[PDB]
């Protein structure tokens, strides 16, 4: 469970300020959400690697709490 | 020198002879070879004043002009209380130079 | 400058290698032992607070390059004088004297 | 020296040179394959592992090689 | 005849430390002493890469070196620049012309300046402490990883008035097992009584701040 | 005196920019070569028509010929076979040597 998919995302969203909103919930040891290089872009959906299990389970309901720029966001398993 | 790392010094226990440099080597250190900023005298071994030898230039060996120091900076590491700071041996350099110019001239 | 000024000439840290009349050898005694810098800093350097404050040339106005010279390089080329008291070095009656 | 030319200063001649055999050489490299280091060296951009080398005459020389053509073709 | 890295880990006082190759060592047990002492700062890294230190891919697109901001006061690198790209115009012919007829009083900055930038503007640069070595990913990696119970202003987002709107459903869905010490507002800490704060308001009041020896 | 990696690839672009009537403009891109040695070397070695291939069974024979026709004269025999006269002479040398066994 280490690494969850964030999907329904919004570019003004960053890394850094996406790291402080899941440790929020627990500490994002490694994270990645690409940015697009052809018209320097973000889709929006994330990958979560945690220190161990604890943060992949807490993950799914961490999803709940989140909620930018006035909307939901997808975090499962992965 | 710290030029040529097959150089080697004398280090025995130096003496009451002040060791000199040629005009070449006047104003520059002893050990770490700099021009600047003089703190201590040199002091060189009995052997190393031995004979003809007395008054010679430490560093390469030639005629001595002036006193010779150590720095500032090799007196604050404490450089200085080494040894016999002589060179005792010419070195590959040294001999190379002779060979080369003989052939020529 | 002139004969009486280089007293306030500053040396240049290297020894001369033409020994006689240096003011920088250790024979000279102008390049002294256990020397240590922070002492003799202000000596013949520009110190704002100090002594040798930033000065302009009388003349022209503009600043001056040496610690304690009242006169730039090129006004005191072209009267003849000494730039730190202003005696003359040269007679300058039979030298059209060239800033070119 | 100014009416007629006297002299000259072979060392600023040999890095006017250096900047002419550059500017030739470069002319034929096209912006991507090539990236400019900080200090003034060369890594060619096609080949995957990136080796840098010294000057442009040398860049120029690497891409005649024969690891560079395998690697141009695969790009 | 020797020690796995298990038998090695209860050896010491603290296993933290102790990597696959310590029991490779000749002398183990002094080795993880000596690891788990205080202030002592780890062999760099690089030791067992094959590639070698700094000569890395990344390392190629290193951008130029900036200047600190009390010399970009002085004005130098914009004089100076405006200098080398005139030069870059001129020819040989010129530029050895101008070395018999030179020109005088171009690039000067006037030495109140100068002085005032080093001996008024200067700051001191942030440094690092002692045993922080320097290894070749480092400053890239110097984003770090921030706790929860503590909120970054940006995270304005929210907008909401000061509890944390997650919590509402944190007492709902329970305390997440992945931090089994954490303490939040109405779940297991006081928003019981709540007198922890008075504490460190009383306190703060006891202290005196007033350093000693300082300069008047 | 001999020729580098690097200076064979400064003498080709520069060729490929100031053509072939400017060996003197040539000549100062490159560290102690004259004018003559960078024309030299481009006839000789560096030029594009020059074929560096192996030899046709064709072109084996008129070698053969022209060799025993005009005995020596390399220049001559050169263009009528299309390639270099150093080329020429090696690879006469290599039969003669391989009809000796
Ligand atoms: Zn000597
Ligand atoms: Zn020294
Ligand atoms: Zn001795
Ligand atoms: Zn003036
Ligand atoms: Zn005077
Ligand atoms: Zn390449």
């Amino acid at each position: 469970d280490a690494t969850v998919y964030v999907g329904g995302l919004d570019e003004k969203v960053s890394e850094p300020l996406l790291w402080e909103l899941f440790l929020q919930a627990g500490p994002v040891v490694n994270t990645h959400m690409p940015k697009d290089r052809v018209t320097g872009q973000h889709q929006g959906y994330g990958f979560v690697e945690f220190l161990s299990e604890e943060d992949a389970d807490y993950a799914i309901k961490i999803m709940n709490m989140i909620k930018l720029y006035g909307k939901p966001i997808r975090v499962n398993k992965a | 020198a710290k030029h040529h790392p097959d150089l080697i010094f004398c280090r025995k226990q130096a003496g009451v002879a002040i060791g000199r440099l040629c005009e070449k080597c006047d104003g520059k250190c002893v050990i770490c070879d700099s021009y600047v900023r003089p703190c201590t005298l040199v002091r060189i071994c009995d052997e190393c004043n031995y004979g003809s030898y007395q008054g010679r230039c430490v560093i390469c060996g030639g005629p001595g002009v002036s006193d010779a120091y150590y720095c500032k900076e090799c007196t604050i590491q404490e450089k200085d209380r080494d040894g016999c700071p002589k060179i005792v041996n010419l070195g590959s350099s040294k001999t190379d130079l002779f060979y080369e110019r003989k052939k020529y001239g | 400058v002139c004969e009486k000024c280089e007293k306030k000439l500053g040396t240049v840290i290297t020894p001369d290698t033409w020994k006689d009349g240096a003011r920088n050898t250790t024979e000279s005694g102008g390049r002294k032992l256990n020397e240590n810098k922070a002492l003799t800093s202000k000596k013949a350097r520009f110190d704002p607070y100090g002594k040798n404050k930033f000065s302009t040339c009388r003349i022209c106005k503009s600043s001056v390059h040496q610690p304690g010279s009242h006169y730039c390089q090129g006004c005191a080329y072209k009267k003849g004088i000494c730039a730190m008291c202003g005696k003359k070095v040269l007679d300058t009656k039979n030298y059209k004297q060239t800033s070119v | 020296m100014s009416f007629k030319r006297e002299g000259d200063d072979w060392s600023q001649l040999n890095v006017l040179k250096k900047r002419r055999v550059g500017d030739l050489l470069a002319s034929y490299i096209p912006e991507d394959e090539a990236l400019m280091l900080r200090d003034g060296r060369f890594a060619c951009a096609i080949c995957p592992h990136r080796p840098v080398l010294d000057t442009l005459a040398m860049l120029t020389a690497h891409r005649a090689g024969k690891k560079h053509l395998s690697s141009l073709q695969l790009f | 005849n020797r020690f796995t890295v298990a038998e090695l880990k209860q050896l010491v006082a603290r296993p933290d430390v102790v990597e696959m190759h310590d029991v490779t060592a000749q002398d183990p047990k002094l080795l993880v002493h000596l690891k788990a002492t205080r202030n002592s700062v780890p062999v760099p890294r690089h030791w067992c890469f094959k590639r070698k230190y700094l000569q890395g891919k990344r390392g190629i697109e290193k951008p130029p070196f900036e200047l600190p901001d009390f010399i970009k006061r002085t004005g130098i690198q914009e004089m100076r620049e405006a200098l080398q790209e005139k030069e870059e115009q001129k020819t040989m012919k010129s530029k050895m012309r101008e070395k018999v007829r030179p020109k005088m009083g171009k690039i000067d900055i006037d030495y109140q300046k100068l002085h005032d930038a080093f001996f008024k503007w200067q700051t001191k640069p942030k440094l690092t402490i002692h045993g922080d070595l320097y290894y070749e990913g480092k400053e890239f990696e110097t984003r770090l990883k921030k706790k929860p119970g503590d909120l970054s202003d940006e995270l304005i987002s929210l907008g909401m008035p000061v509890p944390p709107p997650w919590l509402i459903a944190m007492q709902r869905y329970g305390p997440p097992p992945s931090y089994p010490n954490l303490k939040i507002p109405g779940l297991n800490s006081p928003i019981g009584t709540n007198a922890a704060e008075f504490q460190t308001k009383t306190e703060e009041e006891e202290i005196d701040r007033t350093p000693w020896g300082e300069l008047e | 005196g001999v020729w580098r990696n690097t200076e064979d690839e400064i003498l080709k672009a520069a060729v490929m920019k100031y053509g072939k009537n400017q060996w003197s403009r040539i000549a100062s891109l490159l560290h102690r070569k004259s004018a003559k040695q960078c024309k030299a070397r481009w006839y000789e070695w560096l030029d594009p028509s020059i074929k560096k291939t192996e030899w046709s069974r064709e072109e084996e024979e008129k070698l053969l010929h022209l060799a025993k026709l005009m005995p020596t004269q390399w220049r001559t025999i050169a263009p009528i076979i299309g390639r270099t006269a150093a080329q020429c002479l090696e690879h006469y040398e290599f039969l003669l040597d391989k009809a000796a066994q």
